[PDB]
């Protein structure tokens, strides 16, 4: 049950503390311009002194040609769910995040840990993962999975051709 | 958390609470059920929060603008008037008032800011922005100051801004493009960029506030400044005889000043839907009961068919519809939340020569996306933030927190958003 | 270098020499409406006196709704290229085709024998195989490939916004 | 492999070709480029033959249904009149032989078929298909047969089904669906029902033909036929004096036959495209030339306005175009060979009573996609396939093959199918 779509490691030239600090204020800049609205629904420091918190981030796609005839149809928003963790003891801040706009359909995941640099406590590290799950089922096997159901499909047509030409056939004489 | 069979009214203390009052007096003699008026500081922020709860006032009066934020994050009820009475006010209002093909409020009256001067002192109002520097040296030596008005809202610098481009929202195919915000475009910035020479020049200065401005020209001891329809009345009764003339051009290009329509919602959280609605369509939006308001404080342009026509007569709701006319309407879109704090700060900073001008403005583009999800929370979720922001830094990390952050900007700020995520409907875990 | 995104085995109640002669007559048919036009480029008897046959078909795809405004614009026909050969001492028909369509993009092959049953020569086997191949990468490994290159995409504008985000708070104090 | 500074013609036998062979000489009188008027058996399959290869005529004319076919087959050059000209013929004309927005042939005339009947015998025409039956047992009494049409090509009997419903391709939006074919539709299956039952009631017989029937006809041994403006003249100098008229009605409903311009185009493979050109605008498409034509025999509806005029004053152009405007225009499809050979075959197995009509018709229905990708070459593509699964079956799989199979039927059509790839721009290995 695991397939790692991606995976990651990226070193920032920032002591954790900051990096942290501005990783709890990221929204909205310029860079994504397409987070449009953040929340903090929820927010616990836990019995053993690590900070919890709970966003939720509104995104809203770039494709501003039908945009006005498309939002009075449906809304054009996406939502991404977040949770994130930090031990300011250990300085560690993890943070899992999943889309719930198409989770039924499809799930992306992705986590990511700030831990400063063992070689330099002033630079700061960033490992990342993702995984894609189309059903549950890895991108690739869903993917597979489509080509055996229509290409055996067709291939089953091809049977019913061969049958009906094959009586045609045989009826001629 | 709102009690039945009373109806509890807000509007802005600049509007005119007490004539609205009398109106509600009417109301009582006639139905017996009471009506009170209440004009609580800062309450385009304080009905959100208190909305939020469930508490609040029955009806809420605001520019339509922060209408549209407040009805998506599931404060206000659908108005539902008969086709009757919409056809007694303009259409025009009407449509400001309207989200996704709903009436959210009823409009009042459109307002737009004019140009207010002393005609004892100036004979002929300049018509050019750039004359009044000038103006202010020779009226400096006469012991007097050109112009003063409240550089503290953004509502009254956005005219010069928009005047040379500038914009909020570019309008796009009768939608508002939100990705695409004119604060921080070139003449947005040669706008703002005058208003800031002003004061460096000594000619303005970045304090002044609204009263400030009102007690000054009504005192006599400045020749012009720029206010609304409401203002009229506490110029009347000082011994300053006055008119009310465009905006100065800037570039020779027109002022732009954004448009409102002053609007009154009825509370989701409430009781009274049905006695709200008789209060307003059968005693406010009457001749008689606009007339109340109107006597106590002036109301701009009533969008009362039958009103407006007895009352445009008036050579200065004239000079607010030619404005008007010159300037845009405004957006009653969520976002407008947001645009509003960040032009907000980015002028203060220009006017008290902390930041400059390409600086503060470039910060307002971006600092207006910074909405909420529950977009009337947007101003909850920055106070919320800014507070958070100080103590993660100060105190947790360097392992000086006593327990939860904040927990009383979050307390308020956590019931909107989650009474904004039912009626958006998003689905959490 | 091999990825067989399907197989199969079936077969017909018919022998050999019918079910030949029919799949040389095979369109067009009823169950297969799509095949509009089959034309043999070039047939040939081999030395060791195997039957060749090159055949092309025209394959116009249902989508008629706009299809009278789309072929003004382009054309609406699919072409596959085939290669059949036919043993008549050893009784086998292969039979290899490619889409000509759109094989710089994309390539599905299908390869079929027909040889009599090991059991009953009156019945006929049909093996058959398909390999999809996106770009010379099987289409699972160009699909994940394809999340690497946009996830690591969004996480490097996301180590952007963090810089800036960073510069400005920096700024601050 | 065509000659250059003569010109070679071909149109099919029953059109007026000796009356085209005048229009030649004047044409050679004043030019001195001579002119060479065919009438080759099967035509329609004869040009495709010898056009692939490179040879054939310089100029063909057939019915515009098959040349969408020749010319996606790379068959026809694109004919370039200019403005002026184009006024000179009906637009609706030009319309018949246009495909991809390109004409591809110069319209002649406009063509439909008619009930010509003898006014001796009739004194007054049936209006109702279903009364001939009733008439042929009175009229055999008498010593002769009612009606008497070829039952051999599909176009005679085609308006006997598109009657009480069916079509060749549904016309959906401005295109023909090819997936979408009427052969086998409820009313076109009624229809041909008729015909047969006629047949079985000893009324028509299976094996009657073109001449077979004009003869009879023309000899006064029936009262009734089916034909087209070209068999007046024989009709003509017979004695008997005829009239032309509407077709009986089927259910009620009008007999449709599809309608053809008979159209003029030019070999892609020809030197001469510009004598062509003169030859067919400055000699033929006037009064003058058609005119020559048309007296040889009859070209029903000119498509030359200045000559439609002087002649649409005919009572029998007149019936001509109104069983045109009550049957549709032929498609100019691609798909249309193919189509015509699946009728073809289902129509004479009904006859001859050896398919019934549900059997053939059915058959019909998907043989009508048995197109080519060069569909110019569809007719070739038949005779060599009809050629290889005899073979296949009969010697090779037996193991009595000599060599390569049907190889000269093969050899024209690989050519076809080559020139026609080139032009349809498919890429192979
Ligand atoms: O501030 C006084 C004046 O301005 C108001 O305009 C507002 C706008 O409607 C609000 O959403 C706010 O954030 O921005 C502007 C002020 O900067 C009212 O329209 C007007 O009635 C009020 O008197
Ligand atoms: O057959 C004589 C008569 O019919 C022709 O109509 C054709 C059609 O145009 C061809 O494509 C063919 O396959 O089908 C019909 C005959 O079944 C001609 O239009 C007409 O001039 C000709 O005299
Ligand atoms: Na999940
Ligand atoms: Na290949």
């Amino acid at each position: 049950d695991k397939m790692k779509i991606w995976t990651s490691e990226h070193v920032f030239d920032h002591p954790w503390e900051t990096v942290t600090t501005a990783a709890m204020q990221k929204y909205p800049n310029p860079m994504n311009p397409s987070v449009v609205g953040v929340d903090v629904l929820d927010r616990h420091i836990d019995p053993s002194g690590k900070l919890h918190s709970h966003r939720l981030l509104s995104t809203e796609w770039g494709l501003p040609s039908i945009v006005k005839s498309l939002i009075g149809a449906a809304r054009t928003k996406t939502y991404v769910q977040e949770h994130s963790v930090v031990d300011p003891v250990e300085k560690t801040m993890e943070l899992k995040s999943t889309n719930i706009s198409f989770t039924n359909m499809v799930s992306v995941d992705e986590r990511l840990i700030y831990k400063p640099h063992p070689q330099d406590p002033e630079k700061t590290v960033l490992t990342q993962e993702a995984i894609i799950t189309v059903k549950g089922v890895s991108l690739s096997s869903y993917l597979e999975g489509l080509m055996a159901s229509t290409i055996s499909s067709n291939a089953s047509k091809g049977r019913e051709a061969m049958e009906w030409v094959i009586h045609k056939l045989n009826a001629e004489i | 958390k709102i009690e039945e069979g009373k109806l509890v009214i807000w509007i802005n203390g600049d509007k005119g609470y007490n004539g609205l009052a009398e109106v509600g007096k009417k109301f009582e003699k006639d139905t017996g059920i009471k009506v009170t008026v209440e004009h609580p500081d800062k309450l385009e922020e304080k009905f959100p929060q208190v909305a939020a709860t469930g508490d609040g006032p029955d009806i809420i009066f605001w520019a339509h603008d922060r209408f549209g934020g407040y009805a998506q994050s599931g404060l206000l009820a659908e108005i539902t008037p008969a086709a009757a009475f919409q056809d007694k006010l303009y259409p025009f209002t009407w449509d400001a008032v309207r989200y996704n093909g709903k009436l959210i409020a009823y409009p009042i009256a459109v307002e737009a800011l004019s140009l207010i001067y002393n005609k004892d002192l100036l004979p002929n109002p300049p018509k050019t922005w750039e004359e009044i520097p000038a103006l202010d040296k020779e009226l400096k030596a006469k012991g007097k100051s050109a112009l003063m008005f409240n550089l503290q809202e953004p509502y009254f610098t956005w005219p010069l801004i928009a005047a040379d481009g500038g914009y909020a929202f570019k309008y796009a195919a009768g939608k508002y493009d939100i990705k695409d915000v004119g604060v921080d475009n070139a003449g947005a910035k040669a706008g703002l960029t005058f208003l800031v020479d002003l004061i460096k020049n000594k000619h303005m200065n970045a304090d002044t506030d609204y009263s400030i401005a009102e007690a000054a020209f009504n005192k006599g001891e400045t020749a012009m400044t720029i206010n609304g329809p409401w203002a009229w009345s506490n110029i009347d009764t000082s011994a300053v005889n006055y008119g009310v003339t465009v905006l100065p051009t800037f570039k020779g290009q027109p002022s732009k000043p954004f448009v409102g329509v002053l609007s009154a919602g009825i509370n989701a959280a409430s009781p009274n839907k049905e006695l709200a609605k008789e209060f307003l369509e059968n005693y406010l939006l009457t001749d008689e009961g606009l007339e109340a308001v109107n006597k106590d404080k002036p109301l701009g342009a009533v969008a009362l068919k039958s009103y407006e026509e007895e009352l445009a007569k008036d050579p200065r709701i004239a000079a607010t519809m030619e404005n008007a006319q010159k300037g845009e309407i405004m957006p009653n879109i969520p976002q407008m939340s947001a645009f509003w704090y960040a032009v907000r700060t980015a002028v203060i900073n220009a006017a008290s020569g902390r930041q400059t001008v390409d600086a503060a403005l470039a910060a307002a583009q971006t600092n207006a996306a910074a909405n909420s999800v529950g977009e009337a929370c947007t101003d909850m979720k920055r106070e919320y933030d800014q507070c958070f922001n100080r103590w993660f830094a100060e105190k947790f990390l360097k392992g000086d927190s006593s327990g939860d952050p904040c927990t009383d900007l979050f307390k308020r700020y956590q019931q909107c958003v989650q009474k904004a995520i039912k009626e958006k409907e998003i689905p959490i875990e």
